[PDB]
């Protein structure tokens, strides 16, 4: 069954002509099988015979499915126009609404039941070769959407939108979701009045030449879809199986990490950081990685979580969404979204920026923006947040910090570990405390740095450093100043780089030298830090500059 | 219809639709259904690969939703077509800004160019496919529209302009900038006369002379510490990269020696002589900085805390064409968004074009929240500075 729809006009890419690919010679076994199929396809009206006037040709093959024809449209696809993105995203189950009855209508022969544009049909020409290339081969062209052509998925999906437009307008109560070939139809009508409206839609599908499974459907709830299990009043991921291994290859760990990540959208508190660390470096796919004591402990915690099957609920438009985030350590965060306390719609997780220096207050904000965007996409609205940070802690951060930063309606929730800043740099220079003028130099050719300080109380130090840079020496000088100073201290650097790092109050870093300076900053009672421009005859900076210059 | 062509080699825009809230998708469907009935926009099939973004906003002090198509990418790829601004406009006492975007809907758009104006209303959770539309009329927010319409706009104002040869009228995007040296009540009456001229072709206050530099002010203390001088030297040091006459050789002599930060340091006769010399050079303008129309305007903004923001417009760095402030609740993005619009508004009145903002905020946060406080018919180019400057102190 073809279909009486208006065709979508199609063009080739500007400048380009259609495909003129040579037909490779085939065995007699393949040629025979292709004739049998193309006769069947011709009788059903999918293809049509043509003469040798049509100058275009796309090759054809035959494989053992039972023979199944196979056209290679690689060349036509290049020359065919670009089309509109079939999907800007796939729906998440948590964004779906609860329905009484749910039915899955599979269109089946989807692409083959929609007409191809009259003016484009000529380009879909292919040839069945003769026996060892004796006579001219039989020539066909498509009157419908071929399999594997660039514009089939777009053109089919537009036809469905058109075909439903009358039915959706006439039946605003029921809801039909389009995915590829399938139509998922749901309603809050009775099992009698639902089954009738299914047959109206199945009849409506037939009115525009689309077949569909009868009352003896192929599937019924719960459905398996995109790696989910969709029940009528709940959802969950499909059965996760974390394998048992003596030895783990990379390939096994990647699939493990993937499955754990997949699970994380309903199973709360899944962690994958220690497993992911192992994947750093190269090795092959079959190279065995012995698991660290952390990764063994991490994988053990995931097995525990997955033991008891957890399910997600559906969206109620009337009620508010409540997002709620926890801290797991090593810059790992987990969240849950619900509407009625602890009946989760979904869960998830946020991972630290593997790069740069940061703190908990920054991370919590980055995790809010992730979760906010997720909610705009899934539910069309921002959820109300419940965070482990005092309003006094957040107030102290946003007012002082250089970036613009904002988080919507939120409340404190006392769930340790709680987010805090672990130190504060002084507003004004400390009286009765030493003043360490610091600088770092480094030779560009030899990579031989010197780092050190000079103080108001006389003192000096100059440490030599191998295989380093100007940046690393100026951080090393600030570290030195903290080491040889008391509980209070003043520090004068000429490194905007180090000011910029340290003023932003990191409590965590990749650079180990920065982790040392952080450790110092937390011990101290009071630290003050100021900047001067280098090479200006500024006292203290001028002295220490010459110590390191040698 | 006037025929329109893209730059040679450049294909049309293919920008992704930013996800929208429930209220905005519903508001956009109300709007886009009426525009379809009135012929302004038509549905489109999947043969159109092109796409421009779209969101809903509310114009200055209004409750009704208004459509805002983000034609920045299409504008970039069309500028051979469109690309003078009157220098007198910035020297007016009062400048009023009138939205004349509804004028464009009467004129039809070239049938062949209609493909490039495609846009998508996205659905929540992608449950339905996106509602696609292309423009049949000159669209609002496309720079081609005022250019095409300019011949018609000159004709509408030809009476009013002959009537009042002192009134400077200028046009950028969908707005009309009307400036005069008149009294504000007299001015307002000329604006009301102008509304009436526009009413016959389908059409239903800032003070540029009062914009002055926010100079790099230096402190004034009763006594000075080492730290206070060290910061003061840095401010002048950095200011000397912009300003020609700056020097601080006598100042740095006061610091010579490894002194503590809180130790007090008396100023010499030459130091206060040099310090005053700096002040008065910094109060007055920058020599040798002029607007080049070929090169881009840039805008940097710094957060000062307590609802205070500072900004600088320039073309070549450390050569400021304009500096300024923005003041006045606890939302940072809101205020930054209110600042961005204000700065652009000025830039359009002075040079006739918008600046590229260097916004001090994470891309994602801004991208999410900017439309919730945006009110203008235009949108400028932005990039995101995630580097923490020391410049916060220099413009305080
Ligand atoms: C009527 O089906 P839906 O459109 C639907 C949506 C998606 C993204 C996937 C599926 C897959 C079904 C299979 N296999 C159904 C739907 C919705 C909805 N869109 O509101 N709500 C539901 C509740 C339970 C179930 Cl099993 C399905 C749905």
């Amino acid at each position: 069954p073809i279909s009486p729809i208006e065709t979508v006009p199609v063009k080739l890419k500007p400048g380009m002509d259609g495909p003129k690919v040579k037909q490779w010679p085939l065995t007699e076994e393949k040629i025979k099988a292709l004739v049998e199929i193309c006769t069947e396809m011709e009788k059903e009206g999918k293809i049509s015979k043509i003469g040798p006037e049509n100058p275009y040709n796309t090759p054809v093959f035959a494989i053992k499915k039972k023979w199944r024809k196979l056209v290679d449209f690689r060349e036509l696809n290049k020359r065919t126009q670009d089309f509109w993105e079939v999907q800007l995203g796939i729906p998440h189950p948590a964004g779906l609404k609860k329905n009484k009855s749910v039915t899955v209508l599979d269109v089946g022969d989807a692409y083959f039941s929609v007409p191809l544009d009259e003016d484009f049909r000529k380009y879909t020409a292919f040839t069945i070769p003769s026996i060892n290339n004796e006579t001219p081969g039989i020539r066909y062209q498509y009157n419908v959407l071929p399999q594997g052509w660039k514009g089939s998925p777009a053109i089919f999906q537009s036809s469905m939108t058109k075909i439903l437009e009358p039915f959706k307008k006439q039946n605003p109560d029921i809801v039909i979701c389009q995915y590829m070939d399938d139509l998922y139809v749901g309603s809050d009508l009775e099992i009698g009045q639902h089954r009738t409206k299914i047959e109206e839609l199945r009849q409506h599908l037939l009115r525009w030449g689309l077949t569909t499974p009868d009352k003896k459907h192929q599937k019924e709830p719960p459905f398996l879809w995109m790696g989910y299990e969709l029940h009528p009043d709940k959802w969950t991921v499909q059965p996760i199986v974390l394998p048992e291994k003596d030895s783990w290859t990379v390939n096994d760990i990647q699939k493990l990490v993937g499955k754990l990540n997949w699970a994380s959208q309903i199973y709360p508190g899944i962690k994958v950081r220690q497993l992911c660390k192992l994947l750093r470096g190269t090795k092959a796919l079959t190279e065995v990685i012995p698991l660290t004591e952390e990764a063994e402990l991490e994988l053990a915690e995931n097995r525990e979580i997955l033991k008891e099957p957890v399910h997600g609920v559906y969206y109620d438009p009337s009620k508010d969404l409540i997002a709620e985030i926890q801290k797991q350590g090593q810059g790992q965060w987990t969240y849950q979204i619900y509407q009625e306390p602890f009946k989760n719609l979904k869960t998830g997780k946020y991972a630290r920026m593997r790069g740069a220096h940061t703190n908990d207050v920054k991370q919590l904000t980055e995790a809010v923006q992730k979760i906010t965007t997720e909610s705009i996409v899934i539910w069309g609205k921002t959820p109300k947040f419940k965070l482990p940070i005092q309003k006094e802690t957040w107030e102290t951060w946003w007012t002082e910090y250089w970036q613009a930063t904002w988080i919507p309606e939120w409340e404190f929730v006392n769930t340790p570990p709680l987010v805090k800043l672990w130190y504060q740099l002084e507003k004004e220079p400390i009286v009765g405390a030493e003043t360490f003028y610091v600088d770092g130099a480094a030779n560009r050719e030899t990579k031989l740095g010197k780092a050190g300080y000079v103080t108001n109380k006389g003192r000096q130090k100059v440490v030599p450093l191998t295989n380093t840079t100007n940046q690393k020496t100026e951080l090393q000088a600030i570290y030195l100043a903290l080491q040889d100073s008391g509980l209070e201290v003043n520090i004068v650097t000429d490194s905007q780089y180090a000011l910029g790092i340290i003023q932003a109050q990191p409590d965590k870093s990749e650079s180990e030298l920065v982790n040392q300076i952080i450790e110092q900053l937390i011990k101290k009672e009071k630290v003050y830090l100021a900047w001067v421009p280098a090479h200006k005859g500024i006292g203290g900076n001028e002295q220490v500059d010459k110590l390191v210059s040698a | 219809t006037v025929p329109v062509k893209l730059k040679p080699g450049m294909d049309g825009p293919k920008v992704k639709q930013w996800p929208l809230t429930e209220e905005k998708i519903k508001a956009l469907v109300e709007i886009c259904t009426e525009m379809e009935k009135e012929g302004k926009i038509s549905k489109i099939g999947p043969e159109n690969p092109y796409n421009t973004p779209v969101f809903a906003i509310k114009k200055k002090d209004s409750t009704k939703w208004r459509k805002l198509v983000d034609f920045r990418e299409l504008n970039k790829r069309t500028q051979d077509f469109w690309e003078p601004h009157p220098a007198g406009l910035k020297k007016n006492k009062s400048v009023t800004v009138l939205d004349v975007g509804d004028a464009y809907f009467s004129v039809p758009l070239d049938e062949d160019f209609r493909k490039y104006t495609a846009f998508t209303i996205p659905s929540i959770n992608n449950e339905t496919p996106g509602i696609r539309y292309q423009y049949n009329v000159l669209p609002q927010g496309w720079k081609g529209s005022p250019a095409i319409f300019q011949s018609s706009m000159t004709k509408i104002l030809e009476p009013f302009k002959k009537q009042n040869p002192d009134i400077v009228i200028c046009q950028y995007m969908d707005d009309l900038y009307v400036g005069s040296d008149l009294e504000i009540g007299q001015h307002r009456t000329k604006i009301e006369e102008l509304r009436q001229h526009l009413l016959r072709w389908g059409l239903t206050e800032l003070h540029p002379d009062k914009w002055t530099v926010q100079p790099i002010v230096l402190p004034e203390k009763d006594s000075w510490t080492v730290n206070d001088i060290q910061k003061l030297v840095g401010k002048l040091n950095w200011a000397s990269q912009i300003y020609p006459g700056i020097k601080v050789r006598q100042l740095c002599k006061l610091l010579r020696g490894t002194k503590a930060l809180t130790e007090v340091i008396p100023l010499t006769e030459e130091a206060e002589l040099e310090l005053a010399e700096n002040r008065e050079i910094l109060k007055e303008p920058v020599h040798g900085v002029y607007y080049d129309p070929s090169k881009d305007l840039i805008a940097e903004i710094q957060k000062q805390g307590q609802g205070q923001w500072t900004y600088q417009i320039y073309q070549e760095p450390f050569k400021n064409l304009k500096t300024g402030k923005y003041a006045r609740h606890t939302n940072d993005v809101k205020q930054l968004t209110e600042a961005v619009q204000k700065i652009t508004t000025e830039s359009i009145v002075i040079w006739g074009k918008t600046p590229k903002f260097k916004l001090p905020i994470q891309k994602e946060t801004w991208e999410t929240w900017w439309t919730e406080y945006w009110q203008a018919t235009w949108i400028p180019e932005w990039e995101f500075v995630n580097t923490p400057p020391l410049v916060k102190l220099w413009y305080q």
